[PDB]
């Protein structure tokens, strides 16, 4: 009954500005407070600052002081969050949230990256050397998400796709598999790298080394 | 009387609409508070009405939504937030 | 500026015991002071308000207490579905603050990793670069180290490495290493090692290749 609907993904130039939103719905926009946090990947939540609709109040944080600014409109009962002056620590996901005191309803997350690199298709490695493990490395892609399967998706087990880590500006993750000695090399073992940003899909079929 | 807070009853209607100990009663469903009986006819007679309070907590505004409890009283319905006034 | 010390930022607990949370603050918040659950990939969830108070949403098994400069959040039958991240954000003063986060993985027998090592591709070797990659699959627990090593000594530069989420079904850990470096600079060493160095045991696991 009550939501908040947030902006999507954003993506931004080093040095300029963004504007994301924070729709209500299913309260009085003009009585609750509405509350904006930060969260790094993989680090703790950071109070950005809050705002009052109505009357337009925003406080926010000593760090937040100018990078961030505060703005609500009652009529389209949203509240709007502007980051201006962009660097690469503003890349993060950011949440808004109801009430003043404790934050009760919470939206969905609104993940900023700030980065200057172009769209740039992945360029796909073959990994190979009981149980045998083969491998399929995505390096130099941008920007996020690049799916990873193999074999079609029939080797649904034994498979460790990587989350990806940022090299020369660039993408890079790793992929391994695992199947029995004899499911290879006397079988097929492929891995289908797909990224969409780029329309580029690559089939990499693991073969021995000569 | 001045219109500040001294406790907050658990689990009562402030302690779900966020009020604190130190909360200063500013503004209540939009015009300001001069007089603090206003606020308090206003908590006993609506027994379940939501009720805008811009509050100052540590010097700085903020706006919450307070429900009175429907507490039995003989007379009728009566309104019960949890607020404990300040010690005068 | 009140500081919220959240100790200690990792508990493992099998499904099933209690779990007591602690979030120590730096001035008197009174009892100011709310717990949030984020799982994995969502968003927070108010479990208690105002230190004990209970909300209308979360199961009977979620409480706490504390006052002034010491809280705990208390678990009683873990369950699968809360396991993550927890937090405490305080509502005292200003400005608000959060906790350093505390996260609740699920327990597992102490297993070793399953390392395998991959020299660089010809693919690779043709635009000029060479990434020998480590893999360390299905460990437990994700306290691990790795160490590359060219030709018996150790190299720092390069090493990218990236752990994945603790896994839904052997609720184990994986890692990987990639040593990044130049087509000429891999071609002036022959032995490439990587060596793990895990809890399981007291000798590091030892995965290395020559060039020819």
């Amino acid at each position: 009954q009550v939501q908040l609907q947030q902006s999507r993904a954003e993506l931004a130039r080093p040095g300029a500005s963004v504007k994301m939103s924070c729709k209500a719905s299913g309260y009085t926009f003009t009585t609750y407070t509405m509350q904006w946090v930060k969260q790094r990947p993989g680090q703790a939540l950071e109070w950005i600052g809050y705002i009052n609709p109505g009357s337009g109040y925003a406080k926010n944080n000593q760090k937040f002081k100018d990078k961030a600014t505060l703005t609500a409109d009652k009529s389209s009962s949203t509240a709007y969050m502007q980051l201006s002056s962009l660097t690469s620590d503003d890349s993060a996901v950011y949440y808004c949230a109801r009430s003043g005191s404790f934050f009760d309803y919470w939206g969905q997350g609104t993940t900023l990256t700030v980065s200057s690199a172009k769209t740039t298709p992945p360029s796909v490695y073959p990994l190979a050397p009981s149980m045998v493990t083969l491998g399929c490395l995505v390096k130099g892609y941008f920007p996020e998400p690049v799916t990873v399967t193999w074999n079609s998706g029939s080797l649904s087990s034994g498979v460790h796709t990587f989350p990806a880590v940022l090299q020369s500006d660039l993408y890079t993750l790793s992929s391994s598999v695992t199947v029995p000695s004899s499911t290879w090399p006397s079988e097929t073992v492929t891995c289908n790298v797909a990224h969409p940003a780029s329309s580029t899909k690559v089939d990499k079929k693991i073969v021995p080394r000569d | 009387i001045e219109p500040v807070l001294e406790n907050v009853q658990p689990n009562s209607a402030a302690s779900k609409a966020g009020l604190q100990a130190g909360d200063r009663i500013v503004k209540v469903d939009g015009q300001p508070l001069t007089q603090w009986v206003t606020f308090v006819m206003l908590v006993r007679d609506n027994p379940g009405k939501s009720l805008a309070l811009e509050i100052e907590r540590q010097g700085s505004p903020l706006s919450l939504t307070l429900i009175p409890e429907s507490k039995p009283g003989n007379g009728k319905a009566i309104g019960f937030v949890g607020i404990e006034p300040k010690v005068i | 500026d009140i500081v919220l010390t959240q100790s200690p930022a990792i508990l493992s607990v099998t499904p099933g015991d209690s779990v007591s949370l602690s979030c120590r603050a730096s001035q008197s918040v009174s009892s100011n002071l709310h717990w949030y659950q984020q799982r994995s990939h969502e968003s927070p969830r108010l479990l208690i308000t105002y230190a004990f108070q209970s909300i209308s949403g979360i199961p009977s098994r979620f409480s706490g207490n504390g006052s002034g400069t010491d809280f705990t959040l208390n678990i009683n039958s873990v369950e699968t579905e809360d396991f993550g991240m927890y937090f405490c954000q305080q509502s005292n003063s200003w400005p608000y603050t959060f906790g350093g986060g505390t996260k609740l993985e699920i327990k597992r027998a102490d297993a070793a990793p399953t390392v395998s090592i991959f020299p660089p591709s010809s693919e690779q070797l043709t635009s000029g670069g060479a990434s020998v990659v480590c893999f360390l699959n299905n460990f437990y627990p994700k306290d691990i180290n790795v160490k590359w090593k060219i030709d018996g000594s150790e190299r720092q530069n390069g090493v990218l490495n990236s752990w994945t989420d603790q896994d839904s079904k052997d609720s184990t850990y994986s890692m990987s290493s990639t040593l990044t470096l130049t087509k000429d600079e891999y071609e002036r060493h022959n032995s490439y090692t990587c060596e793990a160095t895990h809890k399981t045991s007291t000798s590091p696991i030892v995965k290395s290749f020559n060039r020819n």
